[PDB]
């Protein structure tokens, strides 16, 4: 039943049928031995994708998946502040809506539409013996039924306990199955007691029972353009990604700029860092907070390039009232919060640490 | 009442400085002057910066750490004053320090203290 | 029997039992109701001071509003708004002084104006009520200015600007009765009736003369705008009542609070604000003891309550502290305020029975004045 | 004891709230913060202004007036503190009333209340 | 027998039977000696502060200063001034901050200079004598800054400017030993000596780690510069002393204030300003009490006292009184001050005996810091 | 030998022979029917007198001696404030060194010097049994013994009770004979409240024995040329009248401007007022403080003149600190201190207070 709907989602997302050329599944970006995130280098390092066609790039870089189930359908709080949903910009309401975009998306698996997928879905008996077993027979003889089908078993399989254990460090230690090293525990003290806590956790007080450190809201954080990334995205140099503004039905020009908070765990392992891959290094993520806090020059310049951060893509809305919270992170908490954020990898990716 | 003994939290009575969230605090309760266990009084501002401690909860044998912020930008408040120190380091660990106004990132700069709320920000270890 | 401080925590406790969450935020005041209170501490003569704001119904704070050097607070009848006349210096209490006028939101209690008044122009003296107050519109602010001479000062609350200074003759404490007169108490032993302009002199006009050299009239009077009704007793508990609601000064028989028996014993008002003014029921309160008659600051520990019209005594309460200030919410069945300077302490009374219901404590270093919207 | 009570002045004891020359005093004694019975403390401004008082001298069975003059420009110095009003009149016979912070004169336009002095201005008549 | 209150009486009524005449004036503060004592009140975080300055042999209130919001007060140990930075706002405790030093002749009390410090850079923390400190010369004052990261500021008292911040690493506490150098404690457990000319970033050099992690070195350590000696007891009375007078830190051996059997018994040093040191004798004294660990801001009621060279307890007093900060006169025969916060009341002790002679009562608030001149 | 002298200087007091043309006394300008000021009237008014030769008028107003015998020889006191001495500027030391000055002054009795008045002593054989008998025979031979002589007479008598007999209504009331009216009461409660008292009473703190409602210091309050009075002086529009630094012996710039405080008994009777005469009325005497302290319009205005009171003669040195009181007088309080003040009158002067 649900053991079924989740096996079948298994099967569709290794298989390569669903791309145009068949070249890519979604696990060819999501990628299960990188914390479902692409390993691949492309021409602009590992902050974009190549899609079916082996040539198009991407714009944002890609996610994992690990934890994704645990977000919120999208919809607008009391507060008027917009949460959950899926894609760095919430244009998708939940997983299922999700699942068919990758499909039809023509710089990434390209399938020209709905019948073209029911159409490779029907060249397979075992598909058709899946499917009709869940859905009932002659399901993937209409476009619709099976393309919804399709997304519904990928959303199945994206919600069992492979994609959450709860099994790292952090989840351990939280259990009194073991105890933080001193670092460990300064980089979750720092954590908790500075500004990261008022966007990747969960609730605002009280214990969460199943914490992603993620609070599912939308924030402008002020990141500047990833140029290579942008570049190799085709989009052109005149493009404005305005993030939240972006999904249809958001016409509010206060949230134009915002991207939905990253759930922090497994951080450790799927750099590059933030919406367009523009960060390699973790320490470099975590330095860029350090930017509207700190008074020292050093604060001014991105380590990796040596040359001052960049403008932001959008210059406005951004979080300064969370973001300017009047204390630098010195070297010493910035080990600490590594530390504490290295806690957050599951425990089948705790090798790649290395 | 003996200032010495080893302090005893209660779960009962928020305003009295024994009650179990107020393992650390240093000031004032605001409940005691219009706001709440985790809220600020009107006209105040409140601070995103906080000192920390691991508070003993009686009720349900858990501890909790409880991140303590100010209420910032008006007069101390002058009632439920209380002064605990579980687990409070010197200034060196700031991160546990309670003599600190911990009143940075409050709005329009406020950094006069008025009074601490004390919520539950997750659990200990 | 459940204090407020025991339901939160079953509340809070509660709440962790269930997981509910909240957001830590700037709470709001509620709404500005009848049994609304402000206690004020003008801290004995300290440099700021503060305002508590009080629901009398639950005996709980709900606000504070800071101040500086011995402030004059104001508060709308309607409850719409409240205010302040303040005095800051650069250096706490020495160097450049700044006199101005804050106007606050009711239930944020952000300030919504700031009006400085050029030259230092405030009367610093011990807390009186009627020193500073609003036109039965609440447009205008109305401040006594001592220095150089008596005039009193004229501040545009919905232009937020001051207006001028207005000369007056030789005459005391602000009795507004409609947008652009008030009534003063002159040295003479008249009233003064200033109505005013923009520009040019007043018209001043005296009353007769009311009372003799020799009967001296309290600092704190009781004064009704909505019913035109000032009550202004004697150093022996003499009341004068005089009905303005006209808009010209009607003297009314005077009333002894006390009786002659009482007198003869040495009974005698004494206190801060010795006196309240009920509306609805045109009833008068006052704050007596047994005492010299040079005592007449001290705390008392009863109060008498008595008919407006007839001088009828209705009532004589054994308050059972230290009391210096009294005063009455507006509403039916009113609370009787019981503040204590001493205690630091408000005590809030049923006004029929005078049975004490609750109490607010630590209010401060020397509260002294009790404030209420007459919103009926 | 008795705040009710009729007043009893002494001459033995400047700092004590029964002290004779204190009888319409409102504040604290310049005294008790480095002044002395007739001198205001370093730092403060000596008003030139004064609320009056006819107070009798229990040693030599004389009345006096005593001009209590207002030292100003420091915040109030909360050391013995005291109210009397023997003899003192509403504010509208202000040469007689207390309540009035009497610090005009004061150099520097200092006008907050420190403490008051009790010297001898004259006999009462 | 005479009190200070019953004297002054019997001079007043000398002066009037005498006739003897006498100006009405602004005293001046006898010269600062020895036994001239500063009492701060923090005042439990009010906007607004007081400074007592005391004739300690008297038992005596000579002067008052007053300050802002968690003022630090320094004095220099020749006489010659005393010196607070400190911090108001332009709504009481709203509005625009300035942060400013204050310098102060000592017999006037008059402000000499006033230097306002950009920018609001000091470290708002309940007052740490040690977080804002002159040089030898006193020609500068330092003080520290927390946010938005460690600093020092560089006050020019000669030319009565602030100059600049110094970036310094992870550290606390400020201890000048030169016109250019000083010390910090830093969180990795070493100290920092930082050397600062004109111009350019400083050299900052660290010792060796002198103490564990898990071994906590109180907020109030004594310094005495004059000897350039760091006294720091750690929450068990466990005492570090560095002597920095060549330049550079030099570590003496360890001392324990409490012996291993009163360890187990739950002696701990508690209060405010636990530690005191005397020059001349080369002697520390320590507030400690029977108390559970986590305790350790609580009042004690006794004092030991002990051979700084060897470790030898010479005495310990039972003090009689909730005592928070203690501190001593620098001079023979010094005496043992013993600041009660919640009496709010100086007591005054001979240090030889531990015998109570005076007291000072009605000190503020809630007073807290005690600072002496080391004038031999 | 106490009651000799006096009565040596009595006669000597209303005695026109010691001035040059025997037309004036002491007496002419210090008249005994109007508290021992000058009721004549020259070219400007009762402002300044007219001297012996019937033409020179001086440049000051001639004073009270009611009550000058209290005031303590000149002095600095530690608080370097000069004290005491006689004239407007304090010139002369005391009465004695004071009485000679004005019979050899060309502006007032005109005597060419100390012989001619031994001369006219000489003259009279009353004035030889009388010098004679107290100082020596012999001494009216002797131009300096007899100036001396004469002074020292002349001091003693204005020393009597009947120059300070201290019979006002202000001291009965303090004997507890009689009553201040309301209005008196209220008037001496503001004079001892308000900055008055910070000059014109005897001592800082304390009660006197000998009242005199002077402290006896110099001080500037600031007051302007009066014209007429200078013009009919002939002293110049370019004369600074410098008080007390005319005095020979002091230098100290600070003193410039500066006049003795005047007693204020007999005030009510002793118009025009101040060092020049320049306020013909009491009240306006008055109302002239409250130019330091009024922001009224009418404060800048000399009620006499409709005009402004003017630029002060010395426009440095202003007792501001005492002056700029904060405080104004309305008019009930002005008209209380003048009540006060006439309560300071000797009892034979009484009736003038209806004039
Ligand atoms: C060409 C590489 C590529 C392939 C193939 C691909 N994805 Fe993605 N995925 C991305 C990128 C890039 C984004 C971010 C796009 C954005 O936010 O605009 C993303 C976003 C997502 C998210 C949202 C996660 C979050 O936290 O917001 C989910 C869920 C997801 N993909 C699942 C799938 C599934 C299921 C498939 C197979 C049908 C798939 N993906 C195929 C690259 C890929
Ligand atoms: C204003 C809310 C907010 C605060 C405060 C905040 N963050 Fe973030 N964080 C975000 C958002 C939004 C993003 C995604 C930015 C983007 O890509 O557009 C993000 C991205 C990150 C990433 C990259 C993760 C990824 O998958 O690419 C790391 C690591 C991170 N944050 C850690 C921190 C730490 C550590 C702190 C405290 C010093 C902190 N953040 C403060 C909201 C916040
Ligand atoms: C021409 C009129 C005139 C005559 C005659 C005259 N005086 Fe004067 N007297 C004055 C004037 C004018 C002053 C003020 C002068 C000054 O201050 O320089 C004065 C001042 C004085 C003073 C000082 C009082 C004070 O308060 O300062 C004394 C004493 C005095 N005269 C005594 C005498 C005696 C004694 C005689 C007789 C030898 C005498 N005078 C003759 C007009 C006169
Ligand atoms: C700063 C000291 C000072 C103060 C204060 C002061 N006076 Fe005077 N007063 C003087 C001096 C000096 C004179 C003489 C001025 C001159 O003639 O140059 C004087 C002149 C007078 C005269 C004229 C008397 C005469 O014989 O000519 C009267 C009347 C008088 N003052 C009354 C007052 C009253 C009433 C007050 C209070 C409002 C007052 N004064 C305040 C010092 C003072
Ligand atoms: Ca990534
Ligand atoms: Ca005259
Ligand atoms: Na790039
Ligand atoms: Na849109
Ligand atoms: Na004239």
């Amino acid at each position: 039943a649900d053991d079924a709907l989740a096996a079948l989602g298994a099967q569709l997302f290794v298989d390569p049928a669903l791309s145009r050329n068949a070249t890519q599944s979604c696990a060819t970006c999501h990628d299960p031995a990188r914390a479902f995130t692409d390993p691949r280098e492309g021409k602009a390092g590992l902050a974009v994708s190549v899609g079916d066609d082996g040539q198009s790039h991407g714009d944002r870089n890609t996610p994992t998946l690990g934890y994704a189930a645990l977000v919120p359908a999208f919809h607008r709080d009391a507060n008027g502040k917009y949460k959950g949903g899926q894609f760095w910009d919430g244009r998708a309401d939940d997983l299922k809506q999700q699942a068919g975009q990758p499909m039809l998306n023509p710089v990434e698996m390209a399938m020209p539409d709905r019948a073209a997928v029911a159409a490779r879905l029907r060249d397979d008996p075992a598909y058709r013996t899946g499917f009709e077993a869940l859905f009932g027979k002659g399901v993937l003889d209409d476009p619709e039924r099976a393309f919804d089908a399709a997304a519904e078993a990928l959303a199945a399989y994206q919600a069992t306990g492979e994609f959450s254990p709860f099994d790292s460090k952090y989840d351990r230690v939280m259990r009194g199955e073991e105890k933080f090293t001193p670092l460990e525990e300064f980089g979750y003290t720092v954590f908790i007691t500075w500004n990261c806590r008022l966007c990747h956790m969960q609730r605002k007080q009280g214990v969460a029972e199943r914490e992603t450190f993620t609070n599912f809201e939308y924030h402008n954080i002020g990141l500047p353009v990833n140029e290579t990334a942008r570049e190799a995205s085709g989009l052109g140099a005149d493009h404005v990604d305005h993030g939240l503004l972006a999904r249809p039905g958001i016409e509010d020009p206060a949230q134009s700029g915002r991207f939905k908070v990253p759930s922090l765990r497994n951080v450790a392992v799927t750099g590059p860092y933030m919406h367009n891959g523009v960060f390699t290094d973790l320490r470099t993520a975590i330095l860029f907070y350090n930017k509207y806090t700190s008074r020292r020059p050093e604060a001014k310049i991105n380590p990796e390039t040596g040359a001052p951060w960049g403008e932001p893509e959008v210059a406005r809305n951004l979080s300064l009232a969370e973001l300017q919270s009047g204390l630098m992170l010195d070297d010493g908490r910035v080990d600490a919060l590594v530390a504490f954020l290295e806690t957050l990898t599951d425990r089948r990716y705790e090798p790649l640490l290395e | 009442t003996d200032p010495r003994a080893k302090w005893v939290p209660q779960d009962n009575d928020i305003q009295a400085c024994d009650y179990w969230r107020h393992c650390s605090i240093d000031g004032n309760i605001c409940d005691c002057s219009g706001g709440s266990l985790t809220n600020c009084p009107p006209g105040t501002k409140l601070a995103t910066a906080s000192w920390v401690a691991s508070c003993y909860n009686p009720t349900d044998g858990q501890s909790y750490l409880i991140a303590y912020r100010d209420c910032c930008g008006y007069n101390v408040s002058g009632r439920c004053p209380c002064l605990n120190t579980e687990g409070e380091l010197p200034v060196y660990r700031p991160e546990f320090a309670n003599d600190i106004i911990w009143c940075f990132g409050a709005e329009d700069d406020a950094m006069t203290y008025h009074c601490t709320i004390s919520p539950i920000v997750g659990k200990a270890s | 029997q459940e204090t407020q401080g025991q339901a939160a925590a079953r509340a809070a406790a509660a709440d962790l039992a269930a997981g509910q969450d909240d957001e830590p935020r700037i709470l709001e005041a509620p709404a500005p109701d009848a049994r609304r209170v402000y206690v004020n501490d003008p801290a004995h003569f300290a440099a700021v001071t503060q305002q508590f704001v009080i629901d009398g119904e639950a005996g709980r704070v709900i606000g504070m509003i800071d101040g500086g050097f011995l402030p004059n607070p104001v508060v709308a009848d309607d409850g719409s708004f409240i205010a302040h006349a303040s005095t800051v210096f650069s250096r706490i209490a020495r160097g450049e002084r700044t006199d101005y006028v804050e106007v606050f939101d009711p239930v944020t209690l952000l300030p919504t104006a700031d009006i400085e008044l050029p030259d230092a122009p405030r009367f610093l003296v011990g807390t009186y009520p009627w020193m500073t107050s609003l036109t039965p519109d609440g447009k205008t602010l109305l401040f006594y200015q001592f220095s150089p001479a008596p005039a009193v000062g004229v501040v545009d609350l919905e232009g937020k600007a001051f207006k001028r200074m207005l000369d007056v003759p030789d005459c005391y404490h602000i009795f507004p009765t409609a947008p652009d007169t008030f009534f003063m108490h002159c040295r003479d032993g008249s009233l003064a009736k200033v109505a005013f302009g923009t520009e040019g002199t007043p018209e001043i006009t005296h009353t007769e003369v009311f009372h003799p050299e020799d009967e001296f009239l309290i600092n704190h009077p009781a004064y009704s705008q909505k019913a035109g009704r000032l009550v202004w007793p004697t150093y022996t508990g003499k009341i004068h009542q005089i009905d303005l609601s006209s808009g010209d000064a009607k003297f009314l028989p005077a009333v002894e609070a006390l009786t002659e028996a009482e007198r003869a014993d040495g009974w005698r008002p004494g206190g801060w604000q010795q006196v309240a003014y009920h509306r609805a029921l045109d009833r008068i309160y006052l704050l007596v003891d047994q005492r010299d008659e040079w005592r007449h600051k001290t705390a008392s520990r009863f109060v008498v309550v008595l008919d407006a019209k007839t001088g009828e005594r209705l009532a004589k309460f054994e308050m059972g502290h230290e009391i210096d200030s009294i005063n009455v919410s507006q509403d039916e069945k009113p609370l009787l305020y019981a503040l204590s300077t001493g205690d630091k302490t408000l005590y809030i009374h049923d006004a029929e029975s005078g049975e004490e219901l609750r109490s607010v404590n630590q209010l401060g270093h020397g509260p002294q004045v009790i404030t209420t919207a007459d919103m009926g």
